[PDB]
Order: structure tokens, then C-alpha cells, then sequence
RNA sequence: CGGCCGCCGAGACCCCGGCGCACGGACCGAUUGGUCCGUGAUCGGGUAGGCGGGCGUGCCGGUGGCGUAGAAGCCGGGCCGUAAGGUCCGGUGGAGCCGCCGGUAUCGCGGAUCCUGCCGGGAGUAGCAGCGUAGUCGGGUGAGAAUCCCGACCGCCGGAGGGGCCAGGGUUCCACGGCAAUGGUCGUCAGCCGUGGGUUAGUCGGUCCUAACCCCGCCCGUAACUCGGCGCGGGGGAAAG
RNA sequence: CAGUUCGCUCCCGUGACCCCGGGCUAGGGGUGAAAGGCCAAUCGAGGCCGGAGAUAGCUGGUUCCCGCCGAAUCAUCCCG
RNA sequence: GGUUGCACCGUCCGUCUUGAAACACGGGGCAGGGAGUUCGCGGCCGUGGCGAGGUUAAGGGGGUUAAGCCCCGUAGCCGCA
RNA sequence: GGGCUAGGACGCUAAGCCGCCCGGUGGAUGGCUCGGCUCGGGGCGCCGACGAAGGGCGUGGCAAGCUGCGAUAAGCCCCGGCGAGGCGCAGGCAGCCGUCGAACCGGGGAUUCCCGAAUGGGACCUCCCGCGGCUUAUGCCGCACUCCGGGGUUUAUCCCCGGAGGGGGAACGCGGGGAAUUGAAACAUCUUAGUACCCGCAGGAAAAGAAAGCAAAAGCGAUGCCGUGAGUAGGGGCGACCGAAAACGGCAGAGGGCAAACUGAACCCCGGGCCGACGAGGUUCGGGGGAUGUGGGGUUGUAGGGCCCCCGUAUGAGACCCUCGCGGGUGAAGCCGAAGUCCGCUGGAACGCGGCGCCGGAGAGGGUGAUAGCCCCGUAGGCGUAAGCCCGCAGGGUCUCGGGGGACCCUGAGUACCGUCGGUUGGAUAUCCGGCGGGAAGCUGGGAGGCAUCGGCUCCCAACCCUAAAUACGUCCCGAGACCGAUAGCGAACUAGUACCGUGAGGGAAAGCUGAAAAGCACCCCGGGAGGGGGGUGAAAAGAGCCUGAAACCGGGCGGCG
């Protein structure tokens, strides 16, 4: 018994169509378990200034810094999640934040800092 | 419950599909004129009708009451 | 007129129909001063009709 | 549709049919059913049937008929409920159960009664359907299980709508759909003492 | 032609086994249906048509299943079914899918000078001829030259196959780089493709005037107008006056 | 070559001639040296759109299977 | 099972038609699309509830996420001479 | 086996037939769906000379389209909101911006070309021009079509200040004009039908609307709308067809203003000031409108309307409007929100299987490398604010009534009604509306109850005006599906109202799918070669309209025939 869209097609339209700002809520990723308990924040929107571990895909338990987070693609580039490119260089392998877990944060900004501490937990 | 197509069939492939000769299915002519048409006709049209007592005659004769004059009783 | 259509047709050369000041379609007949499509020159109003024409493009646009 | 596509007749004297196309392209038209783009033949109308009456006397008798089916063992095993508490068809429990409206509390009680086992059945998926029509909706969903009737604590229990396949009602709202969906009665019920009393008074 | 005898020769008729129908009997089920036995010599062609049973398709609901250790779909094979159609294997494919039961319909395709889409023969044929019938040798360039360029040589044209322009077209102009496409054939050329660039006005014409004529306001008509003719008043009308 | 063309031959060729540009007249209306000709590959009443999925006793087509029964092509009436 | 030889029999299909192998009409081939439908009203049929009565419609209370079902309204219709 | 003669031999049988297999062609099929369609709930519910809708042309680093904007040109500024990457669709290269907080979202503001109702005049989307202001000039600012309202003056009706109009709009609505094919198997009355189509016009709802009603004669006291009455009465070649209402049950509910009698400038508009929270209100001062009558009274029914009296007697008490502090809820579409990413195994990747474990006033639905209640958006629950909206709390201001006594108030005109012709309707003698001719009454009166007239009986006041709400729609948002799914469904899943056609009116397509990641093809061999082949991807029947990849059909090969 719930208010719902039981239209999967309409649900898709909302995801693709969405504002750039609202997209930040989709790029969030779960905190490593100790930090997740401590702050009592289930997830947070990922940054390039953070450290991350890639937890699903071929890479599992692998770690790196987030180089870029791109909102329109819905994938992020992580250091060491790479492909080998056919000329002779190592390039990032785009992967979604749903596959990934954010092991450490970084706070050097007030907007990010204020949320995590207060209303979120 | 009976599938009309199930009877029509793709079946019978009668294609006439319970109508007969192919020529027959058409316009108003099979019907003999539209509707009640032909009852009145002096001429052949429907005279006799798909009424049991056939058709009763035309001229509703006799007169009307005003609705007011009719007391209802019960 | 009938056949010999090739032999005939040296007019059209002269133009009597354009991109309209009001609508922008191809019907502002320079000679009459009337747009066939929009009705500019003829009327203060745009040409629109029950059949229509004008409406159809607009619905189509929606 | 079919008034947005004008349709004009292409004549004779050229060894094709006298069936209408369009001006300039020879394509799809209107007033055709054979053509691409043509009318369908007998499109769905908004005047299409959508009600089937069934008498107030008749409906109540139907309701009675579906509740009676539960008392029977043979219907109950066919319906697919697997019961570990056989002489207790249907099961009546004390009035305190209705007031419970929390998922964790209503859960515990079922395991002790031996009727949690039925929900385990209802977890098994029976609506990831075959067919493309799934896309529009009505996919990735659970299945039915026990029906709980209460006397009081509003028109539904605020913790028992949670449980899989469990549909909640009161005796002042009970309908055939809940009692015997898809015309398969013998769906286990769990009754409340005041609900059985008020149903006693059968009315209509 | 008048007799006769032996044979040949149907799905008929006889005969074994099976199948359906009709009827009786029994049983089974929650409905429809099914089964078992008996009787039929006097039941079994079939268009219009009437009836009755099954099959399949799409989606919905309940129920109960399947799938990356390989779904649907596709192609060939195996098996079952009077049959409509079901089912299994191999290859291919790489995410969804069945059965049962109750429903429902923009529900089953051989034809409609059907509609649309794709494709073969025709053919390597006709056309690439007919009108005043045109090219050719050296040489240059280039991967590729009968048709690009230079010279020589041989012609047509001569109020036009030449010169300047109005309409109309609208970058087709001009340079450089090319040839997949386009050019009634090739193409290194081009009007194609790619990329850049170019139209400069006191004294040309437009613009001004006014014609045949037009419109507008006003007056008036009309049920009324985006309609209608007069009379006033103004304004517009020749890129060959 | 061409949805009305070509060559020879032929008529007219200072005219009731031809031609350009402007401008006027619109569908039971115009226009016609008047043929029912012409009014934009459409004329014994143009084209476009709508009515309109007109209606036709008339042509064509009408799609799964199986089982059972199995025709009449006559009569009376009818602008039939 | 494929293919082919051999024996025997067989003049398409669909439609028009009294008669079609036709010198009647239609079709190159293939794929897809393609035709007994909806409302009202009447006459039938099967099946089901109720019962000399029977059924609600319109509606608003109520319930629900919504909604159906539930219970409530009985106007009117038909039946009861 | 050799030689010789003869018979029959399959051995390399073109052309060609069939069956399968491989490749090609082609784009069917399935699965996929950022699209439709219909329903429901709300919203939208108008805009414009303060220049709209529609159209044209520019505008980006590179810009061909779409989308957005407008010379300040995919934008400028403020505030609030989310807040850590962005730079539209559009994954490139390059460079840029942003905590003095972007992109984005809301509200407000700046700029907003030209044409267009287009208003100074004409035009083929351009051009010209008469005033006046101002800077020395260029530059730049304001103006002159046609009503009404008021002035100016040679009162040339010539010019000035004020307010307006036009046109658009998805359907709906209201008022006008008005067919035919068809049906009646012909067809003229009838029917289609007051339909199609056409004109005028308004709003967010319209219209209707407080009885000159109804008429089961009984009983009712506005009007829409729905069900029903009823396919009834009734009309009609009395043929085909045509066709109500009253009433009932419901829904939603609301009543008020003039003319006149009697008063007669007591009045309205404009500007300025005072008093007052600069507001409401009241006061005063200069013009204009106004007796051809502003304003007061009053309105189905008359209350005596005038003038009287008697008693409560402006005694008494609301009811209505404005301001301003405070508090409350709604409202910038934003916030917060439970619980596994544990083991073993398969795989390219687990969202799988198996095993363990967990939350719920909360197992909806996408997404993610596959099929996820516990990975991420989210959910039951509660909450936020500027403008804006609604309410009460402190004041100020405005403001109501009831009887009988004489002619009772006079009480609506080309109306009512009659007569003549239509239109229309079901409307019959008994519809409604027009036209033509005639034509009342002073409530001491008139109309109505389905022919006329006369009597009784019962009801009710036309000819003046307005009216919330309940009822229409689908432009827009959301939610919904016994709907469709790319030769289908919207014209159109996209470069669509495009390409294109047509002088024009108008007509009008097709065109969806890589993969885990673009790694979108380097390096090496070959090739004139932008062509093409081998090697290079988890997998290239994943290699560039790239998922699958049918049939017709085309090559080759295999079997068989020849």
C-alpha cells in the first residue's frame, strides 16, 4: 500500500531528464563500515579530493583517488581502475558509483562539512 | 466464450462467414431498405415484417387523452 | 492547354509568391499583396479555418 | 486519426486498383485497413464494457462461499498454503492481536503459531511475468499469502501491510478479491474475536 | 447376328483389427469434460447453412515452474498429435521465459488490377545513333588519359554553337586540394566534394512622377464580415513610359 | 529528344499582325471571330479543404482445425 | 531422411459459374500489414441469485495510497389482473 | 593377364534440376523502449498599443541542425535554495570559469533587432518623413491613424491633456447565417439538421436565475447539471422517422439593485493641504459633469408611498471595512529517513546458486557489468521559509428596526393583445422568435392554470438590471492501464510539420539498439590507394545504422540427377 510510480518508463524519464544539481544525490556512495557508523551517515556525494576503493567489477578491494566525477555519464574515474589502451598508455576505466565505496572523505569545504556532521547524523 | 472468429473461422474459411454468396453482403438492399422501411410500402418492400401479426396496419386512429384527465387508480 | 506542356512553360519565370512578412511561409503574393497562407494584406487576422490548414501545423507543433 | 491524412483516389487506366493513396507520395493513406498507416478496422472505444453487475444478495452469498472453503482441508492444500497447525482451520486468536501495528511484533507471533511458514511461500516470486507487457508495469513483485481480519484498529493494521503477500482488512470492507483471488478460495485466514462476532450478523 | 462356357476385372460386398459418432449401462470430477462396457445390417461423401469439440496468439490475475553450468528468437534433425499444433537434440544467440486455471481482444492469413518493403529473370539486352556526320599527331601531367592542357594540323558556326543584357536562378563566380559520388562513357577536368575568398557608386539605375488601375479612412449597404459598389478625402502604381 | 517533338513541304509575314512589362474580369461565374473551346500536365461547369468512413440491390476480398447433420436455386407479394 | 530411376494415377490455386485445365477474371517472388467491431433497443438461448416481488440508477456517508469489493440511497422500471 | 572381334561401362557430362552447408544480400523475428493512446485527480484557467500571439534575420572558439537568446545576443544582475564541478542536445580538440559559492532550481529585475493588431506613409520582412526636447555637431530622447472625456483659438473643428478600442488564444461558451450527398430502397413535403461550414463576441467558466412559474387541483416557492420520466405525450406521404417537459431522487445552495410615488443640487470626477500609522474615514480649498436631473427614498407585495398618531422609540445591539505589532497553518521543490555489498562456487561482470545473517508507523519503481527489501535515487513519518494567500488576537472608521387611518404607492408601450406572412419546434386550435398592419390598462389593475368565450375557483406581477456555487474543456502537471510497441501506436520515439511537392490554397515521408570501457583501430606486414586483406577484443555472425541478423535471392562447395 504505497504512493508510487508503477510506471517504469516514467521512472526512467525522471532519471535522464533530471537537473544537474539533483544528480548529486545519485553520485553518492556508501561509507566504509567503521566511518558509516561513526558519522552515522549512510552515504555522501563523492569528490575528486577523496579517497575511494572500488568494490565491484574486476577490481575488488582495489584503491585509488577519484580523478573526475562526471554527472552526465553517471560514472567516475578512479586511479588503478584502468584499461590498457592499444598504443601504449594506461587510461581510466569509467565505472558507476553504485559499484564503489568511499573509504575516506576530505573536508576542506564548509558546505560538505556542515551536512555530514549535523542533519545527516 | 464462443470465439466469433473460432466459429467464423479462420475455420470455415467459408469467407462468406455465415453470409452466403459473396454478392449478398453489401448495402441497404439486403436489408430491404433501412430499418422499419418497407412496412408502409404498398409496393414490395417489407409488407409482412419480422412481426408475428404482420405488420399491424397503418393508421393509428383514435385519440389521445390529456395526461391530466387520467386519474391514476391502483 | 492540354498536352504540349514543355513547349508552353516559359512562365513561371515571373514570381507572385514569397516569405511573408507576417507568417514566414511561401505565399505573400507580391501582385495581390495577399498572403495565401496567413492572410496578411487581406486581413488583420491570421487565416484559420475549421478544416483547417493553419491549425494543423500548430497542433502538429504541439 | 485518418483526418490528418486526407486520402485521394488514384483512378484507373494504369493496371492498379482504385484504392486511395495520398497526393504526391504513393503511400499509406486513410480509409484503409489493408494499408500501412491506415485505420484499424475497429479501434478500441471508451464506450467498451467495464462493469459487470452482480446482485447484493448474490455477492454476499459469494463471500460466504469463499470463507466456508477455508474450513475444508482439501481446498486449503490445493490453494498451496502448507499448514503445521491442521485442526486450526481457520485460526481464531484473542482480541489483542488487532492492536499490534508494528512489523517486528506481528512477525514473532506468527512463528510461534506455526503460521510464519505460509509467508515463506509468499516470498517466492510469482510476478516477474512472461511477455513484453511487464515494461509498462506490474513486474518484480511478490505473491499472495495469509489474509488477516481484525474488528478494530482502523480499516487496516499499520504493520501487517508490510509482510509479504499479506493483505489486511476489517469485516466492514471484506470483498471476494481478498478472500479468494483469481477464483481460488481456500486462502488461510487469521481471525479476531470481535470480527467473528460482527460477521455473525450477516447483512445486505 | 443367335446360342454357350471358362476367366479377367471397383473404394462395391465379404472378412480380421483399429478409429469416430449415436444410443444404453456403469464409474470419475469442485465445472466443463474423461474413462469402461455393450448395441448399430438397417451409423460414417459433401458446397450454402446449422451445431458441437479442440488448437493457437497478445496481455491481466491467482497458482505453480524455468534461466548466463545458457532464455527468447533463428536454422536443420528426432519424437507425438486425424489435425489445428506441442515437445526433445545440434548449431547459432547471449537476456529474459514457461505450464496450469479463470479471463479478454486493434486474436490466427493464399488471393482483395490489395497496401508497403525487399529481391531476381528481363541483360549484360535496348538507350549511350537519326537534327549540317570531327577530330587528329607529337608533347606536358598523372597510379590510371580517345574525350585535361600546349603546339601543329583538319573543321562547324557566321542574327549564331559568337558579343552585351531583362526576367529568372542564387554562389552556380574565383583560387587551391581532390575524385567516393555527380556529369547520358573514362576523368588527372568540372558547374561535384572539401577549404578559403570576392559584388565598393554624389554624377548607372532604384528611389521621384504619374498611367491604366489600386488601397485606406470616412459616408452607406449587409444579419454581419477577413464582404460589397458609389461619393468625398489621402495615399500607392512602369528596375524597357 | 519531347506527357504533344523533328525534317521536308506548306500558310501569314505593315497587318482584324506579332511581342514585353503593368493592370482588369473567378467557378453555374468569366471569357469565347462560339469548337461546349479556354480559365496553371485537372473543364458538357477548375482546384483545395471540409461534409465524408456518402451511398450503391453492384465487382473484389473476408484469415485455425476437427466431428455431426446437411439444402433450395420453388411459390405469393413487391415502380418487382 | 535427401536425391533420383522405375510402376500407377493425376489437365493449378482462388473466384465468377449451370459448366473453369480453360483461348473467363486475378496473381512475378518473398516478408510484413490486412477485414464479423462498439453502444442502444428488441427477440432468443444457456447459466446464476432472489422470490410475489425483484433490481437499484443518480448520490453522498465510509474504507483505501488510490480503487474495487464491502454496508448504506429504492428515485424509477418491470412483474404481481 | 596378352592379342583380335563384338556387345553392354560409371570415371572427371557444357547448359541445367533438387536438397543441405558456408559466405554474401536484405532487414524480418524476439527481446529492448528517453514515445504514444485513453482514463482519473488538480492545476490552467486568459494576453495585447507599458507593442502580443505569429513570422524573419543574427547570435557559439570551431556551429550545418535543434534548442535558447537578442547587437549587453546558448546570455547580464540580486536574493533564497542545492550545493563541488560545469562549459544545452553533442562522449571532440583546445581553452576556460567557480567559496568575493558556479552549473542547476525559484522569485524579482536589466537588455529584449526587423516584420506583425503594426497606429505617420507605402513596401516583394525594407524605406521615407512633420513637429518638439537636448549635446557645439554627429549622436540621443518624446511624438501625429480612430472613439469617449475635458481644453485652446483667427472657434481655421484646425491642436492639447486624460482614458480607451482593435488583434491573438488548446477546446469550451454565448449570439447570428445556414447546406447537401443520405434516409424514406424512386422522390418534391419529411429526413440529414439547426448538423457541416460561415460571421460577431466573452470568460475562466459561460448562460440561466429569485415566478406575469408550476398545475398528479394536491402540493411547491431561484437557476444550472446528473439519473429518470420515456423512446412516454406529441409531431409526421400519420410513411420513413422525429420527439419533450412538468415531476421525482440527487448535487450544489443566495440573494440583491432600478424606474416611479415623495425629495430636488443635498451629488460625481479631477488636483492640492489638514486631521489621522503617509491606511480606512472625515474636513476644506480651484476646475469639469449635472435640472433634457447627479444624488436621497424605494422595488412582488406593497408598507399608507404623504400626513398622522400610540408604545418600545436611533433606548438597545450587530453587521461590514481599514491599519499595525504578535502568534498559527499553507506556500521558493528543498530536507531528513531503517536494514548485508558476508562465505563457498560459476562467470567477462553477480543483481545467480548454495550457506549464514538483518530492518520495517517503511519489501513501491529505476538504475547498477545479469535477475538486488538490506549498493545508490528513494519509502512510512514529520518539517522548513521571502513574495503571495487565509485566520484571531490592539485601535480607528462606517452601519440595521417593528402596527392601523382617507385617494393605499400608479407602478415599466408600440409593450400586452388582435389580424396578415414566415422561420422553427415535439408543440398539437394549445411552441417560440421576427416582420407587416392595428393596439390596452392607472393595482377601483393585469396575466397565468395546454381551443375560443362567459361565470366561479387557485396561482402570480411581463414590458428595467445583476448574480457566487454545483455542471464544459484538455493547453499543463501528476497518477493509471484485460492498450500499443517502431510496415505498430500520435503527422511525427530522430535531423518533423523537416526533406520534398504544388503558382497558391494546401499536401507531406522515411530515418531507433557498439561494447564492461571507446580501449572508436596504435604498432607490424601488404596495397597507387581516403578502398580492401592478416595480427591486434572476455567474446569482433560486438569492428562503425556495429543486439539478434529470417525469407526471396546470389556465389561457391557436398550429395544425388544430368
Amino acid at each position: 500500500m504505497k504512493i508510487s510510480s508503477k510506471q517504469p518508463r516514467k521512472q526512467r524519464k525522471f532519471l535522464y531528464n533530471a537537473p544537474l544539481h539533483v544528480r548529486q544525490k545519485l553520485m553518492s556512495a556508501p561509507l566504509s563500515r567503521e566511518l558509516r557508523e561513526k558519522y552515522k551517515v549512510r552515504n555522501l556525494p563523492v569528490r575528486v579530493g577523496d579517497k575511494v576503493r572500488i568494490m565491484r567489477g574486476d577490481y575488488k578491494g582495489h584503491e585509488g583517488k577519484v580523478v573526475e566525477v562526471d554527472l552526465k555519464r553517471y560514472r567516475i574515474y578512479v586511479e588503478g581502475a584502468t584499461l590498457r589502451k592499444t598504443n601504449g598508455t594506461e587510461v581510466f576505466y569509467p565505472i558507476h558509483p553504485s559499484n564503489v565505496m568511499i573509504i575516506e572523505l576530505n573536508l576542506e569545504d564548509e558546505k560538505r562539512k556542515k551536512i555530514i556532521e549535523r542533519r545527516a547524523g | 466464450m464462443i470465439r466469433r472468429r473460432k466459429k467464423v473461422r479462420k475455420l470455415r474459411g467459408s469467407h462468406t462467414h455465415g453470409w452466403g454468396c459473396k454478392k449478398k453482403h453489401r448495402g441497404g438492399g439486403s436489408k430491404g431498405g433501412r430499418g422499419m422501411a418497407g412496412t408502409g410500402k404498398r409496393n414490395k418492400s417489407k409488407w409482412t415484417w419480422t412481426i408475428k401479426y404482420a405488420p399491424d396496419h397503418l393508421g393509428k386512429r383514435g385519440f389521445s387523452r390529456p395526461p391530466e384527465v387520467q386519474r391514476e387508480v391502483r | 492547354m492540354g498536352s504540349g506542356t514543355a513547349t508552353f512553360g516559359k512562365r513561371n519565370s515571373t514570381p507572385t509568391h514569397i516569405r511573408c512578412r507576417r507568417c514566414g511561409r511561401v505565399s505573400y503574393n507580391v501582385k495581390k499583396g495577399y498572403c495565401a497562407a496567413c492572410g496578411f494584406g487581406r486581413s488583420r487576422r491570421l487565416r484559420k479555418y475549421r478544416w483547417s490548414k493553419k491549425w494543423k501545423k500548430k497542433k502538429n507543433a504541439h | 486519426a485518418g483526418k490528418r491524412r486526407v486520402t485521394e483516389n488514384i483512378g484507373k487506366g494504369h493496371s492498379m486498383a482504385r484504392v486511395e493513396r495520398l497526393k504526391t507520395p504513393p503511400r499509406y493513406a486513410a480509409f484503409v485497413p489493408f494499408a500501412r498507416g491506415g485505420r484499424r478496422t475497429h479501434p478500441p472505444k471508451v464506450e467498451k464494457i467495464i462493469w459487470e453487475d452482480i446482485n447484493k444478495k448474490e455477492k454476499r452469498l459469494a463471500l460466504m462461499s469463499a470463507i466456508a472453503a477455508t474450513a475444508n482441508y482439501d481446498l486449503v492444500r490445493a490453494r498451496g498454503h502448507i499448514i503445521d497447525n491442521v485442526p486450526q482451520l481457520p485460526l481464531i486468536v484473542v482480541d489483542d492481536l488487532q492492536k499490534v501495528q508494528k512489523t517486528r511484533e506481528t512477525r514473532e507471533i506468527f512463528k510461534k503459531l506455526g503460521i510464519w511458514d505460509d509467508i515463506v511461500r509468499a516470498k517466492e516470486k510469482s510476478g516477474v511475468r512472461a511477455g513484453k507487457g511487464k515494461m509498462r508495469g506490474r513486474r518484480y513483485k511478490k505473491a499472495k499469502g495469509p489474509l488477516i481480519v481484525v474488528g478494530k484498529n482502523e480499516g487496516i493494521v499499520l504493520g501487517a501491510r508490510n509482510h509479504p503477500g499479506v493483505d489486511v482488512v476489517v469485516v466492514d470492507n471484506l470483498g471476494v478479491e481478498h478472500l479468494a483471488p483469481g477464483t481460488h478460495p481456500g486462502r488461510l485466514t487469521v481471525w479476531t474475536v470481535s470480527a467473528i462476532e460482527r460477521l455473525r450478523e450477516l447483512y445486505g
